[PDB]
């Protein structure tokens, strides 16, 4: 079947470093670019990073840059998300999303998650 | 006193303005290489082209069919037929979109209007011949000035546009996607059997002012490839702004030039994409004309040519339209563009191999340092559409594709159509196919 599943975050206190993986199969996902989002209890979905097939293509959130890395690896097809130095503020439902390259997810993601509570 | 060019009117199809506008909205400042590259190729081409000419007297196609069996001349023929049918893909469409956005009508009922308006347009060509310049002329102006404008006041990242524009980088299938379409907008390989009949009639000033030409196209296809990239992507953006730009069409450009032209932007968009289809319309009979009396020296009056030309793109162009939107009609430009790209080789092999071949050019010969450099540009960029094709085709299977039955069958045909492309393009290009000479 084809879908992409969130999987990892659950809780921390801070400077989590939880490390969120986001697997999607069935429709190939890791040739254009394979992002996330961010949503907290009462908010409208955010970026969070994104990065290309290429492998530097990463383009950060200007509210959190150089505190989460985001990895891809192409072959099993999956998008890796670090989060360091985690704070209150980070609180949230976070989505994967895959689009078309890192710049259209950044808008238009064309594939969404159900998402996972990341909580601290 | 202008002394303008065609070539850049050539340059500013609304196939080159929807490409560069994808690029810009997927991919910011990182295809403006493909523009750089792309550019300098087209232009390095067209000068062995002229050159060719000016070496001969003789057109690419005359050579073509007289150094080449019957059948490699046919199919030579066919790949030229089908280089101008997609060429002028994007022509109708243009013209589509800008009846679209003026008189409010469907885009079919645009592609519908072009037909019918394909003779007028003719007519008016054969009446006058320097009113025609004046307008590309003022079309062009009227472009560069609505874009920089717009540049200046958006004001982009400089650091990011240099790193954008000198570093290559085709990160992702969409970005390999969108540089192959920017390749065959930009390279237009069909141009060439167009270029060396110019030089039939009969240079450090006309290379100069070639130069400058492609030097302003250029700075316009930059503008508009990050004016695109900023205002789309920016850091801010209002719902509908993020709506439009997912899409973006060749209708919702409107909303790159309201900056500099205040709500007042559709009709001088309009009147701007009108002019530039109209013109290369223009342009391409010429071109048309040409490959037929050459190839196979069956005389063709050019509005005939024409008006097979435009029925033939119209057919195709408005069954998109009527099953899909002006979406849709964005998808057919860019596919339009990417068949160019892929088919340039069959028309660009022949030019190489015959500048270098003593005995078709003579005496004379081009700089060897040009045509090495011609030579690793088109053989990377058959590697990269090979490439693109594998990946794609690979993809495709892998996952996408449900049933089996017809998965053996369909990988056999899409095997032995990639095998048929590789083998003739090896064929023209290792090998020599000289029974002739000057
Ligand atoms: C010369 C040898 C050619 C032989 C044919 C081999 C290629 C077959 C590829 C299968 C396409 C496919 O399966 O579709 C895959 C992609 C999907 O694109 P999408 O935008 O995401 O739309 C789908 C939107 N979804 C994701 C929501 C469903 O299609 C393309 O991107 C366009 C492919 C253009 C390839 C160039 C065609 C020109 C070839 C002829 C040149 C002379």
């Amino acid at each position: 079947q084809w879908q992409l599943v969130e999987s990892g975050g659950g809780l921390v206190q801070a400077g989590g470093s939880l490390r969120l993986s986001c697997v999607g199969s069935g429709r190939a996902f890791s040739s254009g670019a394979m992002g996330w989002f961010r949503q907290t209890p009462g908010q409208e979905r955010e970026f969070v990073a994104a990065i290309s097939w290429s492998g530097g293509s990463t383009v950060y959130a200007e509210s959190v840059k150089g505190r989460f890395t985001i990895s891809m690896d192409n072959a099993k097809n999956t998008v890796y998300l670090r989060m360091n130095s985690l704070q209150p503020e980070d609180t949230a439902v976070y989505y994967c999303a895959a689009g078309t390259s890192t710049f259209a997810l950044r808008r238009s993601p064309e594939y969404w998650g159900k998402g996972t509570p990341v909580t601290v | 006193v202008g002394p303008g060019a065609l070539v850049a009117i050539g340059f500013l199809d609304p196939s080159n303005l929807e490409t560069d506008m994808q690029a810009g909205a997927d991919f910011k400042y990182e295809l403006l290489w493909v523009v750089l590259v792309g550019m300098i190729f087209a232009l390095l081409i067209q000068t062995l082209a002229a050159n060719l000419g000016v070496k001969t007297g003789r057109h690419l196609a005359e050579l073509c069919r007289e150094e080449y069996p019957r059948y490699v001349n046919i199919c030579l023929w066919i790949i030229a037929e089908l280089a101008v049918i997609s060429d002028d893909i994007p022509e109708v469409l243009g013209t589509a979109f800008a009846f679209n956005i003026l008189l409010k009508i469907p885009v079919w009922a645009g592609v519908i209007l072009t037909v019918f308006s394909t003779l007028l347009l003719l007519g008016v060509q054969r009446f006058g011949a320097r009113k025609l310049e004046f307008i590309i002329a003022a079309f062009m102006f009227t472009m560069a000035a609505c874009f920089f404008g717009e540049l200046s006041y958006l004001r982009p990242s400089a650091k990011e546009v240099v790193k954008g524009m000198f570093v290559p980088s085709l990160q992702g299938k969409g970005a390999a996607a969108n540089a192959i379409a920017l390749f065959g907008a930009i390279i237009t390989p069909y141009n060439l059997f167009l270029h060396s009949a110019l030089v039939l009639s009969r240079c450090r000033y006309f290379l100069i002012e070639c130069s400058l030409a492609f030097i302003v196209a250029f700075l316009i296809n930059v503008s508009v490839v990050v004016v695109a990239g900023t205002i789309c992507n920016a850091d801010n953006l209002s719902p509908t702004d993020s709506n439009t730009c997912s899409d973006l069409t060749l209708q919702s450009a409107p909303m790159l030039l309201r900056n500099v032209l205040g709500r007042s932007s559709s009709v001088v968009y309009a009147v701007a994409l009108l002019a530039s289809g109209q013109s290369t319309t223009i342009s391409c009979t010429f071109a048309g004309q040409v490959i037929m009396q050459g190839f196979l020296d069956m005389k063709m009056k050019n509005w005939v040519r024409n008006l097979i030309t435009r029925v033939i793109a119209i057919a195709p162009s408005l069954i998109v339209s009527i099953v899909s939107g002006p979406s849709g009609a964005g998808k057919l430009i860019i596919f339009s563009s990417m068949v160019l790209s892929f088919e340039m080789p069959f028309a660009l092999i022949p030019l190489l191999k015959f500048c270098n071949s003593s005995k078709k050019v003579g005496p004379l010969k081009e700089s060897i340092y040009t045509v090495v450099i011609a030579w690793i540009l088109s053989f990377a960029l058959i590697v990269v559409n090979t490439y693109f094709l594998v990946w794609t085709y690979v993809d495709w299977l892998v996952h996408n594709h449900l049933p089996k039955y017809a998965n053996a069958l369909v990988s056999i045909v899409v095997f032995a159509l990639m095998a048929a492309y590789l083998v003739f393009v090896v064929y023209l290009t290792f090998r020599r196919d000289t029974v002739s000479t000057y």
